[PDB]
RNA sequence: AUAUCA
């Protein structure tokens, strides 16, 4: 650690977090592909509330819905906001992303693209789990703090 | 071993030799000590040639 | 009180009987005998008969004459050991004369030969003794040896030592011991994770081979392409004589199982299990191109071979490969697509079961999955290649003697020296193969018997060789079967196993009486299986051959167990019921190492679960001990004791001590070692005596339970070099 | 026990030895998935020919064809029981059982071309 | 998920979108068959699985002598007679939670004092 | 007749398919054709449908043992019987209305 | 060639 913050355990944690590699895969419980044809209204009643907001204060009818683990999202400190931001910043303007709030019971990320689309989304979910880096440096796994 | 129930993580099941050499080992203790004992003989045997070539 | 529970000292009265009957080298003798009485005949009858046909030019007389000549091999005979001296005279030969005059203790092999002749004109075949073939060396104390039915005083007159135990051969006057060779059991389904840098993540392997007959060592690999996190995870399988790995689907289609879902039914047995089914969608997509049985066989036929260009040719091939080289156990017959399809589906089920993290990768070091090739099978392997060497030298003669019509002289036809010196070579030198042009041949299979001390001789006749995951370590499965201490230090450490006192090796029985029994006892045949109709069906195997399913295994298992414990089903036959996996595997198989254990039954009117053997049987044995009518066989047929191999051991629950580990609690000596308890109410078996886990050498170590592990391993190596009286002769 | 009840028992003529097709009584089995309906105006005609031997079954052209393959044997065996007008039963052993074993079809102008495209793949 | 097959072919079904009426169908790529979808869910991944935990629980589970017993009172029949095992999902991560199977009512109860189950 | 043609199932004749133990069939072969080979009789009992097979006394000297039959379903399959005569004509004789297995006794 | 020795 940096000269000053040598005894600061909280500084150690900060670097641990900034260096230990984290992928979208490590936080995900399961990914699902649904046919939700109305972008404005959802067939999953759970998600109904997430739309009602991430709309107020054109796209694919095929939906990629993934559930993240609150317990996992905490040990490798992360926010729904920051996770979502990575996906959004990975696929730019060719993927429409929405996400359930850190407060909300279930942790969800709803994604849509911008004939033939089924296989296309199965590629997008593989890119997502395997190639999207959230936190950390590549090749750097299991970072332990030591006194 | 077949003398144990399944999903037994007890010291006695996973090789803890409770007894002294003066007291003697139970058949289970005896066989587990034998497994552990064999491991050392294997490296003694192997190391011998690996170590030799390093020297060369 | 003849039905009183047995004490701890009483276990020795049983051990006394085990050795009174079996002796210390039952494995060596029982193997050889099986080979002489049975195996030998079947080797003469597999290829056996050879024919030569002489069809004419059909011009005119003396043409237009088509003939076919036969040569057949009937019963095989084998004399007592003999010797052919320089002056013609043949006479009996005793082991002592062999060792002194450096002869070979061999006996004569005689086979009934018949030579038929047939003929046709320009379609109708119309018809127009006992021959010596070689000298086979006898193993001492075997049925064929003179010393087998020999009394004590008898042996002494014969200048042999009664303490000598037999189990070796006499080749040119030196004693030779066949060393048991350890190999992986065949016809066995095993799933393994293929390492981090690999296209294929997991493989299902089956080392398929015939019990006897040519022995096609074709190993089928069922490969799961793509890694944990790669898209398009397809399943392809490498078929013998086919360069490429064919997507599973096409194989099923070529088999006759044409629509998806009919194919899926053979792989996944639960219509509910969406997880495994999603994993099959890519395969269905991969095999979508091929839609009928024909186009599937062409696709298989295209991928050679070499290629073998011609449409009619390639489709005809694939037929042959699937029949003769694909899954050769089960059947090599024709109409058995249904059987081989369900098997492939059982393999894909296991491949996916491991990849879905429901089952563990197969332990390549489980002793139950290993076989020991003893003196029997070793001679059988050699005799096969030696008899096909003779068979095809007689044919070369039948051509030479039909060309010049030189009168097919028998003595000129059969070369005795072929099998005689062919066996003498192996046994002598030790390169287990044909012949003075040996490599790769396996040297050290036959070796000169250690005669330093008596113990040294004993431990040499119980030695095991393992040629080439972590083999050197002492496995849990080695309990009661192999000595935990008797192993060398250096290079061979843990690759040279020594058999525990009570260990025996399965000679190999017939599967049909059991297959015939099964069908009759509620076993639905695989040919008529409908997975979703009977979905909880317990799948039944006999030597890695899936025969069918059964609806109430609970009752079947009890019937089969009663069949063995009666003697109706042989006691050396292994039968295991893995309830959780819904499987019942049976082994009539040769080479399995087994140990005898006391049977414990909940069955007792008066009280708890108690060991079948009672103080009355114990005195019934010690009555016979004083006579030198109640043998070890007597305990075995009265179902008091049973034979349990490593695979079967998996499903049992053993008590160490009987008395100490039976009645529950209703001061304590401090000097005695700290012991556990008889908490189990489930006990199926009890240990005869725990000291029996030790081999010949470790069994001379006083208080080995008070020494550091290797100090014991050292003594079981040194005692072999300790001087003493080796034999009284 | 005593039979307060009545049983209707019919004499069974264990297989008559001499029958015209004593030699051949076979089973033709179709999988329900195939959905073959014998009562079809179309399936009025049907031809059964040995393919040179699997059996080939075909309706008028434009209709599906099925191939028949022989199933493996066992210790038990099947008999066909037929009943005469008089209640008596005559049994005949099944010579062979075939699983049919037909077409689709929609397999023309394809197969060989699809594999080639698949090769244009690797 | 739980997918269907084509009646007529028995061959599997591929999803097709009916662009006009904005609805999901399942087409057969061997014949001209089509059927409307039961659920909007077409594909489910599932990374953090729980399916494997209580596998092979044949009613004969009591007949395994290798299985250990306990005097834990059942949530249903209150029977202190049961066999127990750990999560049969052969993964590294896996918790040491125990599954108890009643030697009477056959109900599967756990020792999990963090969470509450139904499998 | 019409060569290569199949005959008449249209009549909807029904037949039963019964699985018999090998040993029983062996016994049946013994019966003389001249006799008409009457092997024994089939019993249909009510109070639930129960069907059994009993060998004729002539077949064996003992008390005839009934062989119970387990009725089974058609299964998802259509089974038809076709016969081939010495003439090699092929006829579609009947459809299998019921399946049964004769258990060994 | 196996076995063995420290
Ligand atoms: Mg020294
Ligand atoms: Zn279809
Ligand atoms: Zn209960």
């Amino acid at each position: 650690l940096e000269p000053g913050h040598a005894a600061d355990q909280e500084q150690a944690k900060l670097i641990r977090s900034a260096i230990e590699h984290t992928t979208l895969k490590s936080v995900t419980i399961a990914s699902e592909i649904y046919y939700d044809p109305d972008p404005r209204s959802t067939v999953i009643p759970e998600d109904e509330e997430i739309i009602q907001l991430h709309f107020s204060l054109q796209q694919s009818p095929w939906l990629l819905r993934l559930e993240l683990d609150r317990a996992a999202m905490n040990d490798k400190d992360l926010t729904m906001g920051q996770v979502g931001e990575r996906i959004k910043q990975t696929f730019k303007n060719d993927l429409f992303v929405i996400w359930s709030e850190d407060n909300d019971e279930k942790l969800i990320i709803r994604c849509r693209v911008v004939a033939e689309e089924d296989h296309m989304l199965k590629k997008i979910e593989n890119t997502m789990l395997e190639n999207i880096t959230l936190r950390g440096v590549e090749n750097i796994e299991r970072v332990v703090m030591m006194k | 071993l077949p003398h144990f129930s399944k999903d037994d993580y007890s010291p006695e099941s996973k090789g803890f030799v409770e007894n002294s050499y003066l007291r003697g080992l139970t058949p289970q203790e005896f066989f587990f000590h034998a497994m552990g004992g064999r491991e050392g003989l294997i490296d003694t045997a192997v190391k011998t040639a690996e170590t030799g070539y390093i020297q060369r | 009180d003849e039905s009183a529970p047995i004490t701890a000292e009483d276990s020795w009265a049983v051990i006394s009987a085990f050795f009174r009957e079996k002796g210390l080298v039952s494995q060596q003798l029982d193997s050889f005998n099986q080979f002489v009485d049975y195996t030998l005949q079947d080797i003469i009858c597999e290829d056996s008969t050879l024919i030569l046909e002489q069809l004419a030019q059909h011009t005119t007389e003396s043409d237009n004459i088509s003939r076919k000549y036969e040569i057949s091999f009937g019963k095989i005979y084998v004399t007592k050991p003999m010797v052919n001296e320089s002056d013609g005279v043949t006479h009996a030969l005793y082991p002592q004369e062999a060792r002194l005059r450096n002869l070979t203790y061999s006996s004569g092999l005689f086979v009934d030969v018949k030579k038929r002749t047939y003929e046709a004109i320009d379609e109708l075949k119309y018809e127009l003794g006992k021959v010596f073939i070689g000298r086979l060396p006898i193993m001492l104390r075997s049925k064929n040896c003179y010393l087998s039915e020999a009394t004590e005083s008898d042996l002494y007159k014969l200048k042999e030592c009664p303490f000598d135990m037999g189990g070796y051969f006499i080749i040119n006057g030196s004693e030779k011991v066949l060393i048991a060779q350890e190999r992986s059991a065949g016809n066995i389904v095993q799933v393994f994770k293929k390492a981090a840098p690999s296209p294929i993540s997991h493989v299902a392997e089956i080392r398929s081979a015939l019990e006897k007959g040519s022995r096609f060592i074709s190993t089928l690999q069922v490969k799961l392409y793509g890694r944990e996190g790669s898209s398009a995870r397809t399943i392809k399988a490498t078929l013998p004589y086919i360069k490429q790995d064919i997507p599973i689907v096409i194989i099923f289609r070529a088999l006759g199982i044409i629509p998806d879902g009919e194919i899926l039914e053979h792989i996944c047995y639960d219509v509910n299990d969406w997880q495994m089914l999603e994993m099959l969608k890519p395969c269905v997509e991969d095999g979508f191109v091929i839609q009928d049985r024909e186009t599937a066989l062409d696709f298989i036929g295209r991928r050679g071979t070499a290629l073998g260009i011609k449409k009619e040719k390639r489709i005809q091939y694939a037929k042959d490969i699937l029949q003769k080289e694909f899954l050769p156990h089960i059947t090599q017959l024709e109409g058995f697509e249904s059987r081989k399809a369900f098997f492939l589906g059982y393999m894909i089920n296991r491949l996916l079961l491991c990849a879905l993290d429901r089952k563990d990768q197969d332990d390549r070091d489980h002793f139950g999955k290993k076989r020991l090739d003893l003196a029997g099978p070793l001679l059988a392997q050699l005799f096969k290649t030696l008899f096909k060497k003779l068979t095809k030298d007689i044919f070369r003669y039948m051509q030479r003697t039909v060309e010049e019509a030189h009168d097919f002289n028998m003595k000129l036809a059969i070369n005795a020296k072929t099998i005689t010196s062919g066996l003498k070579y192996a046994l002598a030198t030790g390169n287990w193969g044909e012949q003075k042009k040996a490599m790769s041949s396996r040297a050290g299979v036959s070796q000169v018997l250690n005669r330093y001390t008596y113990s040294s001789t004993l431990s040499h006749l119980r030695r095991t060789n393992t040629p080439i995951a972590k083999p050197r370590q002492l496995h849990n499965t080695h309990w009661g079967l192999v000595c935990p201490a008797e192993t060398p230090e250096g290079q061979a450490c843990g690759l040279v196993k020594n058999l525990s006192l009570m260990s025996c090796i399965s000679v190999g029985t017939d599967p049909m009486p059991i297959i015939t029994f099964l069908s009759e006892w509620g076993m639905e045949p695989l040919e008529d299986y409908v997975p979703h109709q009977s979905p909880d069906a317990t799948r039944v195997f006999v030597n890695g051959v899936w025969h069918g399913v059964h609806r109430n295994p609970a009752r079947l298992m009890e019937t089969l167990r009663t069949l063995r414990r009666k003697g109706d089903i042989n006691p050396e036959v292994s039968m295991i019921r893995d309830i959780r996996e819904k499987e019942l595997k049976i082994f009539t198989d040769a080479g399995r190492v087994y140990r005898p254990l006391f049977i414990v039954e909940d069955d007792e009117s008066l009280g708890h679960k108690e060991l079948k053997v009672r103080k009355g049987h114990i005195a019934k044995l010690m009555a016979t001990e004083y006579q030198d009518e109640y043998t070890w066989s007597s305990l075995l047929n009265e179902g008091l004791v049973e034979y349990i191999d490593a695979e079967e051991e998996e499903s049992i629950l053993i008590a160490m001590q009987p008395e100490d580990l039976e009645p529950a609690e209703a001061d304590v000596d401090p000097a005695k070692r700290i012991r556990v308890s008889h908490h189990a109410t489930t006990f199926t078996h009890c240990e005869i005596h725990p000291s029996m886990i030790l081999g010949v050498a470790a069994s001379i170590i006083p208080f080995p339970d008070h020494n550091q592990s290797p100090r014991n391993t050292y003594q079981s190596a040194m005692g072999k070099q300790a001087m003493g009286v080796f034999l009284t002769n | 026990d005593e039979d307060p009840n009545e049983y209707n028992e019919f004499p069974l003529r264990a297989i008559p030895k001499e029958d015209l097709e004593n030699m051949r009584t076979h089973l033709l089995k179709f999988q329900s998935k195939k959905k073959i309906n014998p009562v079809t105006d179309f399936h009025l005609p049907v031809r059964l020919h040995r393919k040179d031997y699997p059996w080939v079954m075909e309706d008028f052209d434009g209709y599906n064809t099925w191939v028949g393959s022989y199933e493996a044997g066992n210790s038990d065996s099947y008999v066909l029981l037929s009943v005469e007008d008089d209640g008596s039963f005559t049994m005949i052993p099944a010579d062979k059982v075939y699983k049919f074993t037909a077409r689709n079809k929609y397999a023309t102008l394809t197969i060989d071309e699809a594999e080639k495209r698949m090769d244009k793949k690797s | 998920t739980t997918f269907r097959f084509c009646r007529d072919c028995n061959n599997m079904l591929y999803p097709r979108e009916d662009k006009e009426n904005n609805r999901l169908l399942f087409e057969c790529r061997t014949c001209s068959y089509v059927e409307e979808a039961g659920s909007p869910l077409v594909y489910r991944h599932e990374l953090i699985t729980n399916i494997g935990e209580t596998a092979g629980v044949v009613q004969d589970i009591g007949s395994d002598p290798t299985l250990p017993r306990s005097d834990r009172e059942c949530p249903k029949c209150h029977s202190r007679e049961n066999v127990f095992f750990q999560s049969q999902q052969r993964r590294k991560d896996t918790s040491m939670v125990l599954f108890f199977v009643c030697l009477s009512c056959s109900h599967i109860f756990t020792s999990d004092q963090k969470n509450k189950r139904t499998q | 007749e019409e060569s290569l043609d199949l005959d008449l199932e249209r009549s909807n004749r029904q037949v039963w398919l019964v699985r018999l133990p090998m040993f029983l069939a062996e016994k049946w072969r013994d019966r003389n054709n001249l006799h008409g080979q009457e092997l024994g009789k089939i019993r249909i009992n009510k109070d639930g449908s129960k069907i059994t097979l009993l060998l004729n006394e002539n077949d064996n000297d003992s008390i005839p043992h009934e062989y119970d039959l387990e009725l089974t379903k058609k299964v998802v399959e259509n089974e038809y019987v076709f016969t081939e005569q010495n003439l090699k004509k092929t006829a579609i004789v009947g459809t299998v209305c019921h399946e049964c297995q004769v258990m060994p006794s």
